[PDB]
């Protein structure tokens, strides 16, 4: 389990994976595109220390099961999708590993299945705009771009320790 | 003659300098024709495209570089970019590009100095003066050392290490070694090597007669 904040490469390395697997500008998608509502309520909000950490575990479980997909990986980098996937399972070691240990992280209510089950809502909204544009080239730079957005954010608890008024 | 024709005008090529912590972008475009003499800088995060706001000062000028210091606080992600060349009363051309404010962050403007003593190297990163805790940069910094021809590079802890001047020690060396430092970062991959006008500063060189 992670407890001391040395450094991380997890976010940073999804960063340029995600980045790499770009195709074009979201300008140039100005109108295939729309807000798919992230709630970050149930991410900056309330969690912040590793109380956050089971739902990224279960979101990063979208993320790879949406881009594991044979629509996905025929769209993206298959040879850069590769390292999404390694990353994503080196992610995923390392956020259950609190999980696996005796550390205070499932010691939450039913809010930490809310989040878990908002994350999978919000993902589900990304499946039926998938559908609606007919998985277009566009509609996957905006989808990329939500879960880019999202994710970079995702472990914000353990980054923007700047403010604390 | 190769490929396609070469497009001498829409270029479109988009730079961006860290000034001391602050975001500075230029437009570089081509006159081959047409000769446009102002300009409209607009960004937005790429969440979602539709929010096009356009930077103060920066709009419909005749600058080509825009500053910003607290118009781009979305360092989590990539400001796209989108480039409005107007051309008298018409829009010429319009492109759009993005930068991860985790994966470029060229730095160099800053000042940097190398003293060199009798057996060490004293680095002297002077940096711009701010408190750490009032900002939020990821980001670490690697100094290039590049001694006699064996290119080395050291990449030490940067925490409360930036505020001011960086004083790196470099030792294990001999007499006579001239080494040039550069002074660049790292983020997500090496790849954001910004080296900087790599300075060369030459030690007391003990190649002096060999007596007893």
């Amino acid at each position: 389990c992670d407890l001391p904040q040395t450094h991380s490469l997890g976010s940073r390395r999804t960063l340029m994976l995600l980045a790499q697997m770009r195709k074009i500008s979201l300008f140039s998608c100005l109108k295939d595109r729309h807000d798919f509502g992230f709630p970050q309520e149930e991410f900056g909000n309330q969690f912040q220390k590793a109380e956050t950490i089971p739902v990224l575990h279960e979101m990063i479980q979208q993320i790879f099961n949406l881009f594991s997909t044979k629509d996905s990986s025929a769209a993206w980098d298959e040879t850069l999708l590769d390292k999404f996937y390694t990353e994503l399972y080196q992610q995923l070691n390392d956020l259950e590993a609190c999980v696996i240990q005796g550390v205070g992280v499932t010691e939450t209510p039913l809010m930490k299945e809310d989040s878990i089950l908002a994350v999978r809502k919000y993902f589900q909204r990304i499946t039926l705009y998938l559908k609606e544009k007919k998985y277009s080239p566009c509609a996957w730079e905006v989808v990329r771009a939500e879960i880019m957005r999202s994710f970079s954010l995702s472990t914000n608890l353990q980054e923007s320790l700047r403010s604390k008024e | 003659s190769y490929d396609s024709p070469d497009y001498t005008d829409e270029s479109c090529t988009f730079k961006i300098s860290l000034r001391n912590f602050r975001s500075i972008l230029s437009w570089e475009l081509k006159n081959h024709s047409i000769v446009p003499t102002h300009y409209t800088l607009l960004y937005t995060i790429m969440s979602k495209p539709e929010d096009l706001k356009v930077v103060k000062n920066c709009a419909n000028t005749t600058r080509s570089f825009c500053d910003l210091t607290d118009e781009w606080r979305s360092t989590h992600e990539a400001y796209v970019t989108v480039l409005e060349g107007f051309s008298g009363n018409t829009t010429l051309f319009s492109c759009s590009h993005n930068f991860w404010l985790a994966i470029d962050m060229s730095f160099e403007p800053p000042e940097f100095e190398i003293v060199g003593f009798t057996n060490h190297i004293n680095v002297m990163v002077k940096f711009p003066s701010i408190v750490e805790e009032e900002l939020q940069f990821d980001l670490s910094l690697v100094i290039e050392e590049q001694s006699e021809g064996i290119v080395k590079k050291h990449k030490p802890e940067i925490k409360g290490n930036m505020s001011g001047n960086f004083t790196y020690i470099i030792d294990k060396l001999i007499p006579n070694t001239n080494y040039c430092v550069s002074v660049y970062l790292e983020h997500s991959d090496e790849q954001a090597v910004i080296k900087s006008p790599l300075k060369c500063t030459l030690l007391p060189p003990g190649q002096e007669s060999e007596f007893s």
